[PDB]
């Protein structure tokens, strides 16, 4: 009957996963660079720079 | 004129760059977030002249 009675493992899995999202949610960042994406900023500027 | 400067619209085109870029005259030729010979794959819309 009772709910949330077996909450450390809760709460471990919801770390372990919120750890892993916001790891991959991460790469959405242009950290100073003109964009995020490796293929388009590769196709529009010469390697030299 | 300097503060009266023509301004057009290009849509709906096709353009082939490279004549523009092998051709000698023009005397100097920047593309600043492209590269200039990058401009034959990618592409965009309502380009301002």
């Amino acid at each position: 009957s009772t709910a949330s009675a077996l909450g450390k493992l809760q709460d471990v899995v919801n770390q372990n996963a919120q750890a892993l999202n916001t790891l991959v949610k991460q790469l959405s960042s242009n950290f100073g660079a003109i964009s995020s994406v490796l293929n388009d900023i590769l196709s529009r500027l010469d390697p030299p720079e | 004129s300097v503060y009266a400067w023509n301004r057009k619209r290009i849509s709906n085109c096709v353009a082939d760059y490279s004549v523009l870029y092998n051709s000698a005259s023009f005397s100097t030729f920047k593309c600043y977030g492209v590269s200039p010979t990058k401009l034959n794959d990618l592409c965009f819309t309502n380009v301002y002249a």
